[PDB]
Parts: C-alpha cells; sequence; structure tokens
DNA sequence: CAGTCCCTGTTCGGGCGCCG
DNA sequence: GGTCGGCGCCCGAACAGGGACTG
C-alpha cells in the first residue's frame, strides 16, 4: 500500500477495550451490487485492502442513495467502535451564515469527490475497521476488507478531515492572503477582489494544489456562474436566500410530523420575518409516542396558516458591508415571543430570527427583552464578530427605572428607542416610602403540611379584618393569598406589611406574567392601584398586627 | 537545554474539556498575531483533534494599556492540578504585605516562556482559536513552555525567581515581594517618590535576566464597611419596623443584639407613617446595639485550609458592598465600592470592576482568590464580562438571586 | 436540633431542522 | 433500508439548592 501525501493522525482506542465484533445485517440485493461495485473500485485505488482470518473484528455496512444522482454512498455502522474509540475535540465550532459574507468581485464554489476516501487513516488503527461484504449467495463466505482511509460512520473522521483539510490549505492561503476560502468540510467557497482574469488562474492553481495531495475537484461540481448553491442557500451578486422550503400538508398530523414542521419553521426564521411556532410547539408537550396522531388546535391552525402565507412571498437577505454599522431591531410578537431583524440599510435584512424561551415561573417583558438582546448579541459575535446597535420598543426612561432599581446586575448595549407598538413597559411601581393616609394591612398566612388546610387574612389600622379558610394549600400559597386579599379589600393606595420572603421576592421583581394563576391575580390587582407600598418584618417577633394576624391564621 | 519538572494531574481526574466561547473580531485578530508570533518562537505548536482536551482563550487590555494580552481560562486545569502548587512547591504568603504603605503589581508572565514544560503534560494545555462566521475550523495549539495563567508556572519558576530576587532582596531587606500567578507584588513603607524608583531598580534588575507594567496599591488605606443604624430624632412605625428587621438580621453576626424593647413599640396595629416616640428602655436598647456593632465579631479568624467566599450586593447609585468570609456570618472583611468605571450606566462593568478589586485585595491579604457569589443572571454575565476584564487571573464564581431583605450592609 | 417539602432554577437526554 | 460531527429549536425528566416548619 502506497503512502498517502497527507500526514496521518495517530488514533488510539480507549484503555482496556478491544475492537468491534458485530455480525453483518441482511442487505438487499440492489444494495449489494452497489457495494461490491464500489469496494472493487476502491481496492484498485488503494483505499481498502483485503484481510484474512487474522483480523478478528467486524462491523456492519450499508449504503444510501446520493441526492440527485445515481451514485451510491458507502456508510459503516461504527456505533460499537465509536464507544471504544478515544475522545476527540471537534474543530467545527459552528455553521457559516451567508449574512457574514462580504461582497467579492469573483466567487467560485467547488466540492471534493469522495472526500473521506482521499485522507489516510492511522496504520495501527486500520485493523479495527474490518467489515464483510455479503455476496449474492448466503453460502458464499463473502469478501472482508479493511479501511485504509477515513471511513464514514466513525466519530473521528469529521474531526480528522477538517483538521487535515485545514493543513493542506494553509500553504495556499499563506501565498494568497487576499483570497477568502470558506472551508466547511470539503465544500470550498472561494472569493476574491482580484480581476476575473487572475481569478480563474488562482482557482486552477488551487485545484492543482489540492490535486497534489489526492483531493479531486470535479468539473461537474464546479460552479462559475451565479446563482451559487452554497450551504443550502442561493447566492446572487447582490442578495441571497434559502433554497426552497417545502412544508408537509398532512390532513392527519402526528407527533413526528410536527417535529419536522417545527424544524423547518425555525430554519425559515433566519430570513423569513414573523415566523411563530409557539402554538405548534404546544402540541409536543406531554406526549410520549412519535407516531401518535394529534389534532391541531384552533390556535395552531391559525399559526400554521400565517406561516404559510409568509412563505408565499419571496424574501432575501443582503451581504455584510463592514464600513456601515450593524443594526438589530426587536418586536414583541405574541406573549412570550419575540422577532428581530439584523440589517445595515433599512429593509435590507442581513438575517432575521426569533426568541421565545420562557425562563422562570415569574417574568416580565423587560426581562424577556434583555434575554433577546443577549441572544442576538452572541449570535452577532459568531457571525460578524461585533455587537450590533439595537432599536428597542422600550422607552429610555422605562429601562432606566428598571435596571437602576433592580437588585440584580443588568445591562443593555448601545441602543435607541423605536416607537413601534406594542411598547415594553412596567405595569406597576412599588413605592419606596410608606404612603401617608393609606390603610395599612398586616397580612399573614399559614397551612398544615398533613391536612393541607390553612388560613389567609389581614388586620388593618382601621380595625378592618378578614380571615379565609383554604383547602389543599401550602404555606407559600397562603402568604401570597393574604397579600391578594389585602389588595382586593383596599383602596387605590395601600400599605401592606408581610413576613413572607417568598411572596415579597416575587412581587418586587415586578412580574407581568406568571405560571401561577394566583400571582396573575395579584398582578392584575397591582395594576389597578395607584400607590402600593410593600414592607417586610420578621415573624414571631411580636411586631404590629403581624403577630395578631399570625395567631389568627395559626390553624 | 533546561530539564523539565515532571507534573501530574490530581489522581483520579482527567484533563479539561471546556468549549471555546465566541470571540469578537478585535480579539481574534489579536490572538492570531500573538499565536503566530508565539509559534515562531517555539512557545506553542499546532496540534490536532487527537487531543481531547481544550481550554478557552480570549484577550484583554490591562488598565490604560494599548497592547492586547493573551489570556487563557485555565481555571478548570488549575482545579485538576491543585495538589501540585500547594503540597510540593507551595509559595509562602507574607503577612506583612498588607501592612505596607504602598504595594505595586508587576506583570512578570513573560518570564515563564523561558522554561520548557513537561512533554507528558502539554496535552492538557490545548486551546482552540475560533474564526468569524466559522470561515475555517478551529485552529488548535498547545504550550511548549510554562503557560501564563496556570498555577503550575509560578511554582516551577519559583526556584528561578528566588535566585533572581536574591541580589535585590539583600540590598533591600525591608521590601516585601510576593508572587501570585503572572504578577509580582512589591510592597514597601518608602516615600511615594523613592518607592517607584526602587520599582524601576527591580525592573532593570529583571530585564538583565530576560524578562514591565505597574499598578499602585495602598493597603494601609483600605477601610471596612460596618453595619450602621440610622440617627433619626423622629421615628415612625415603618422606621422602627425596618430597624427591628435589620437588627434581627444583624443578630446572626452579633449575638448580643436585642430587639425586645423596640418590638414593644410595635404592639398595636398602627399606621406605618405614624410617629412613635421611643421609650426609655427602647432608647437604651438602641444605644447599646450601636455599641455592639462597633465591636469586632467574637471568634473570627482566617483558616488557611478553608476556601474564601465573597458576596456582592448592588446598592444602586454606583454603590456596591461586599463581604469576604469562610464560614457564614464570620466575615473576615467587609467593604463598599463607589464611583467605579461604568457608574450610573453599566452594571456589568461595575460588577466586573468590583470582582477585580475584591480579588486583588484577597491576594494581598491572604494569598487566595475567593469564590464569588454574583448578583446577576448567568447569561447576562457570560455575555459581557470578558469585554471589561483587565486582570491576568480569573476567580471562580457562581450566580445567586437574592431579593433585597432589609438593606443590611448599606444605609 | 436534622428531617422533610414547597418552590424554583439548572442541566441533560432526545426528537426534528440544516450542512458536509 | 436506521452511520458520524457540527450548530439551532422544543420538550420533560432528572438534578440541586435555598426557605420555613417540625420530631
Ligand atoms: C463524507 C463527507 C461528509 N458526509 C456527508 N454526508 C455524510 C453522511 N451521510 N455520513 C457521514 N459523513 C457524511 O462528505 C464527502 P462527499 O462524498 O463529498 N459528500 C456526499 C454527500 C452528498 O452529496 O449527498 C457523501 O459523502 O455522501
Ligand atoms: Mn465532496
Ligand atoms: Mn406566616
Amino acid at each position: 500500500v502506497p503512502i498517502s501525501p497527507i500526514e496521518t493522525v495517530p488514533v488510539k482506542l480507549k484503555p482496556g477495550m478491544d475492537g468491534p465484533k458485530v455480525k453483518q445485517w441482511p442487505l438487499t440485493e440492489e444494495k449489494i451490487k452497489a457495494l461490491v461495485e464500489i469496494c472493487t473500485e476502491m481496492e484498485k485505488e488503494g483505499k481498502i485492502s483485503k484481510i484474512g482470518p487474522e483480523n478478528p473484528y467486524n462491523t456492519p455496512v450499508f449504503a444510501i442513495k446520493k441526492k440527485d444522482s445515481t451514485k451510491w454512498r458507502k456508510l459503516v455502522d461504527f456505533r460499537e467502535l465509536n464507544k471504544r474509540t478515544q475522545d476527540f475535540w471537534e474543530v467545527q465550532l459552528g455553521i457559516p451564515h451567508p449574512a457574514g459574507l462580504k461582497k467579492k468581485k469573483s466567487v467560485t464554489v467547488l466540492d471534493v469527490g469522495d472526500a473521506y476516501f482521499s485522507v489516510p487513516l492511522d496504520e495501527d488503527f486500520r485493523k479495527y475497521t474490518a467489515f464483510t461484504i455479503p455476496s449474492i449467495n448466503n453460502e458464499t463466505p463473502g469478501i472482508r476488507y479493511q479501511y485504509n482511509v477515513l471511513p464514514q460512520g466513525w466519530k473521528g473522521s469529521p474531526a480528522i478531515f477538517q483538521s487535515s483539510m485545514t493543513k493542506i490549505l494553509e500553504p495556499f492561503k499563506k501565498q494568497n492572503p487576499d483570497i477568502v476560502i470558506y472551508q466547511y468540510m470539503d465544500d470550498l467557497y472561494v472569493g476574491s477582489d482580484l480581476e476575473i482574469g487572475q481569478h480563474r488562474t488562482k482557482i486552477e492553481e488551487l485545484r492543482q494544489h489540492l490535486l497534489r495531495w489526492g483531493l479531486t475537484t470535479p468539473d461537474k461540481k464546479h460552479q462559475k456562474e451565479p446563482p451559487f448553491l452554497w450551504m443550502g442557500y442561493e447566492l446572487h451578486p447582490d442578495k441571497w436566500t434559502v433554497q426552497p422550503i417545502v412544508l408537509p400538508e398532512k390532513d392527519s398530523w402526528t407527533v413526528n410530523d410536527i417535529c419536522k414542521l417545527v424544524g423547518k419553521l425555525n430554519w425559515a426564521s433566519q430570513i423569513y420575518p414573523g415566523i411563530k411556532v409557539r402554538q405548534l410547539s404546544k402540541l409536543l408537550r406531554g406526549t410520549k409516542a412519535l407516531t401518535e396522531v394529534i389534532p391541531l388546535t384552533e390556535e395552531a391552525e391559525l399559526e400554521l396558516a400565517e406561516n404559510r402565507e409568509i412563505l408565499k412571498e419571496p424574501v432575501h437577505g443582503v451581504y455584510y458591508d463592514p464600513s456601515k454599522d450593524l443594526i438589530a431591531e426587536i418586536q414583541k410578537q405574541g406573549q412570550g415571543q419575540w422577532t428581530y431583524q439584523i440589517y445595515q440599510e433599512p429593509f435590507k435584512n442581513l438575517k432575521t430570527g426569533k426568541y421565545a424561551r420562557m425562563r422562570g415561573a415569574h417574568t416580565n417583558d423587560v426581562k424577556q427583552l434583555t434575554e433577546a438582546v443577549q441572544k442576538i448579541t452572541t449570535e452577532s459575535i459568531v457571525i460578524w464578530g461585533k455587537t450590533p446597535k439595537f432599536k428597542l420598543p422600550i422607552q429610555k426612561e422605562t429601562w432606566e427605572t428598571w435596571w437602576t432599581e433592580y437588585w440584580q446586575a443588568t445591562w443593555i448595549p448601545e441602543w435607541e428607542f423605536v416607537n413601534t407598538p406594542p411598547l415594553v413597559k412596567l405595569w406597576y411601581q412599588l413605592e419606596k416610602e410608606p404612603i401617608v393616609g393609606a390603610e395599612t394591612f398586616y397580612v399573614d398566612g399559614a397551612a398544615n403540611r398533613e391536612t393541607k388546610l390553612g388560613k389567609a387574612g389581614y388586620v388593618t389600622n382601621k380595625g378592618r379584618q378578614k380571615v379565609v379558610p383554604l383547602t389543599n394549600t401550602t404555606n407559600q400559597k397562603t402568604e401570597l393569598q393574604a397579600i391578594y386579599l389585602a389588595l382586593q379589600d383596599s383602596g387605590l393606595e395601600v400599605n401592606i406589611v408581610t413576613n413572607s420572603q417568598y411572596a415579597l421576592g416575587i412581587i418586587q421583581a415586578q412580574p407581568d406574567k406568571s405560571e401561577s394563576e394566583l400571582v396573575n391575580q395579584i398582578i392584575e390587582q397591582l395594576i389597578k392601584k395607584e400607590k402600593v407600598y410593600l414592607a417586610w418584618v420578621p415573624a414571631h417577633k411580636g411586631i404590629g398586627g403581624n403577630e395578631q394576624v399570625d395567631k389568627l391564621v395559626s390553624a | 537545554p533546561i530539564e523539565t519538572v515532571p507534573v501530574k494531574l490530581k489522581p483520579g481526574m482527567d484533563g479539561p474539556k471546556v468549549k471555546q466561547w465566541p470571540l469578537t473580531e478585535e480579539k481574534i485578530k489579536a490572538l492570531v498575531e500573538i499565536c503566530t508570533e508565539m509559534e515562531k518562537e517555539g512557545k506553542i505548536s499546532k496540534i490536532g483533534p487527537e487531543n481531547p482536551y481544550n481550554t478557552p482563550v480570549f484577550a484583554i487590555k490591562k488598565k490604560d494599556s494599548t497592547k492586547w494580552r493573551k489570556l487563557v481560562d485555565f481555571r478548570e486545569l488549575n482545579k485538576r492540578t491543585q495538589d501540585f502548587w500547594e503540597v510540593q512547591l507551595g509559595i509562602p504568603h507574607p503577612a506583612g504585605l498588607k501592612k505596607k504603605k504602598s504595594v505595586t503589581v508587576l506583570d512578570v508572565g513573560d518570564a515563564y516562556f523561558s522554561v520548557p514544560l513537561d512533554e507528558d503534560f502539554r496535552k492538557y494545555t490545548a486551546f482552540t482559536i475560533p474564526s468569524i462566521n466559522n470561515e475555517t475550523p478551529g485552529i488548535r495549539y498547545q504550550y511548549n513552555v510554562l503557560p501564563q495563567g496556570w498555577k503550575g508556572s509560578p511554582a516551577i519558576f519559583q526556584s528561578s525567581m528566588t535566585k533572581i530576587l536574591e541580589p535585590f532582596k539583600k540590598q533591600n531587606p525591608d521590601i516585601v515581594i510576593y508572587q501570585y500567578m503572572d504578577d509580582l507584588y512589591v510592597g514597601s513603607d518608602l516615600e511615594i517618590g523613592q518607592h517607584r524608583t526602587k520599582i524601576e531598580e527591580l525592573r532593570q534588575h529583571l530585564l538583565r535576566w530576560g524578562l514591565w507594567m505597574g499598578y499602585e496599591l495602598h493597603p494601609d488605606k483600605w477601610t471596612v464597611q460596618p453595619i450602621v443604624l440610622p440617627e433619626k430624632d423622629s421615628w415612625t412605625v415603618n422606621d422602627i419596623q425596618k430597624l427591628v428587621g435589620k437588627l434581627n438580621w444583624a443578630s446572626q453576626i452579633y449575638p448580643g443584639i436585642k430587639v425586645r424593647q423596640l418590638s414593644k413599640l410595635l404592639r398595636g396595629t398602627k399606621a406605618l407613617t405614624e410617629v412613635i416616640p421611643l421609650t426609655e428602655e427602647a432608647e437604651l436598647e438602641l444605644a447599646e446595639n450601636r455599641e455592639i456593632l462597633k465591636e469586632p465579631v467574637h471568634g473570627v479568624y482566617y483558616d488557611p485550609s478553608k476556601d474564601l467566599i465573597a458576596e456582592i450586593q448592588k446598592q444602586g447609585q454606583g454603590q456596591w458592598t461586599y463581604q469576604i468570609y469562610q464560614e457564614p456570618f464570620k466575615n473576615l472583611k467587609t467593604g463598599k465600592y463607589a464611583r467605579m468605571r461604568g457608574a450610573h450606566t453599566n452594571d456589568v462593568k461595575q460588577l466586573t470592576e468590583a470582582v477585580q478589586k475584591i480579588t486583588t485585595e484577597s491576594i494581598v491579604i491572604w494569598g487566595k482568590t475567593p469564590k464569588f457569589k454574583l448578583p446577576i443572571q448567568k447569561e447576562t454575565w457570560e455575555t459581557w464580562w470578558t469585554e471589561y476584564w483587565q486582570a491576568t487571573w480569573i476567580p471562580e464564581w457562581e450566580f445567586v438571586n437574592t431579593p433585597p431583605l432589609v438593606k443590611l450592609w448599606y444605609q
């Protein structure tokens, strides 16, 4: 076996584990012909070699038809070898996005045919990549080969190829610094601001520099004219868009059909603004079977029909001009949902996106806006290496009141207020000082762990009092219930004194949405008020009416 | 031609496997130049995916510094080598460094590149450089010399450092020199003028041995933040309710705090805004409580074997309070910062500044870095903190969410 | 007193999307 | 007819750590 021009990567097995010994799957006769036709062609090319009985290892093998071609793809079920192979560190840190590409004079895209089959494998590791090709007769012993290159299905192949590919391109990139080569596996996006005459030469030089190591760039996969098909997009000289997306039109939807639909909706959200998957994702909760049929809710059909009408109109993105600022604008879609558009010129989006995660049981619009800003920031640093300037639907004074008074540290980068309803605001403000002339409610609540029974109530300075029995409740729920009572029975201004840290901590965070209906009722009462002053006092210390109301709610 | 000191991980542990976080364009271009230069000088060499270990990497600029500085987050590697830099080659901490009028910090991390690293240990120093928009896969390197930011570098270099500082320590026996991570702490009671001159004497003394920046400190002027009670002549029900709640919380630190006579003033169901005259027994209970807060807490002393913990509270208006302790309510030091960089505009910059100041103080006083409890959401912190970091070390931290109780540490 | 449990937040396993 | 790595989303279950009450 001749020595490959590429340096091999030393690979060991995990300490104390042997190679795989698995029996071959029963293969269809149409897939067997494709394997033997490929195995005999690779053995001639020195990519696989025969092995006798001295190799006690074996691994299943199968094949999958290539996309839009009659050629076949040889795959190996190395699931047992990957468990016992050493751990690798993946050098693929993410996926390139066309919104990060800059406008170049000339662009060339080219694939590498049978990329894994042109990169050598470690000599001491080839013995563990043994497999058996079944013949057309079940009685024939079958041909046993072993891999001399990177197999397909081994967990080390992608990390090794990407590292190997980067080492081969370094001498060319070093000699040609002004040539941008996007390297995703074997797909090479090559662009430059050279004149088109010198550009075709540099492409041929690169096709010769790759050929000196066994990497073939077929003219079939060569692309010289726009639109370029790159990473599932359509690249034009002035714009880009995703390749056509097809959503299933099932009359009876299953759970797996929703997962396939949700995934394509998220995929479309990168350029199609306004995609919502909230109601459709509500169909995947609490379900157990992938094949279980599930009916669409009225809110899910309306959401699906809105997404289809968006995908009807053609949308496109632009490229990144490093000379102009990067701008991101966010809108409040539905409750818990947010969309954003990243652009540099008005209505010329680089990309879009959505944020819709629900963090915690009690939140508000200002928190969710901060979470969306951070998600967009990290995304922008990945794509462009800089934080965009934000246009946010929140008043400058509103945000100022929030972050200065919040006990946590919180911050938003350089941003400006954009007047686009619905505007994010705080729905109520707790007073910093007790209110003169307002009734003072001393609230408390308690419950029993065993009986699940409890009482909630209050005592005021004007003699007003109330105690309510509660069934199937907890200590925390009663103390929230006591504050809710004092809010119902008070005027537009009220002073409430509690000893519940749990209750005070929730309300002081100024929530506007809660998973608890009791908290939502407290929120609704707080917005009706004009001045609310909460205050905490220690319990069991004989303080004010807090001790009198503690003894009233004792049982 | 230098012999390598053999280094082992803590028995039963593996190396670090921490994913690299996204880096801005200015930081990647700074790292590519530095790593290309460090590769040309043999300090680092490229590796491949057969190395399963990895440690995050980014870049910083020190205070008033124009040059970018490579910084590796070796926190996870330093945890997995703890028995090395504490049992075998431990560095003593001078108790007189905190007592000097002026202490200067000198970045001597460039000296570690002179000593090669153990060949078997280089596999754990691996780090990956990301690219903008993932144009290329990650560019992986590993260290061939003593790396900056690793707690094993000053230990191995301690023998060489002691022999470099012996001529200077002999001529200046009253000057204290402490080494922590990539920094060198030089403290003296000299006048400000001749103190900086002695620093330049040490700078030139270190330049002839193959090695610059200086930050001045004054630990003698570090002040603590005690618990204070309001001095009002007219108290209300709400004033006394807040007073009892604060004294009740402070009683967990001072066991002599009494609130009985003050609670008796809150017997009826009174309005919060109603003025309440303090009784005779309550006034004496308040005056006695003020004297107890002047006293130091009983049975509080530093333990060299326990870890340091630091809590920070956001007080608003640029105010930031902190307490350092090993056991709860046994605070070794309390303090308060104000008008730092980013005041009245950027909380994360202020909090980052606070963590740095607190860590710098903990190094001078005890030679340890505390584990921080940060009043911030994890995603808010992990998004911005590297934009404001200005130190060659990185402390450990966790994120808490404690709503304000009774404003114990700030009036 | 340590033992629960009521509550909340985090981490991770597993499905789809997409790329080679 | 079911391989690998990368990144993204959505979900629930498992994990965990603090607060108030109880033997
Ligand atoms: C082998 C690498 C990466 N790679 C792509 N698909 C893979 C798969 N299913 N399993 C494992 N690795 C896979 O790609 C080299 P390729 O020969 O240039 N590309 C085609 C893809 C096509 O055109 O459909 C192929 O390999 O089939
Ligand atoms: Mn290819
Ligand atoms: Mn109660």
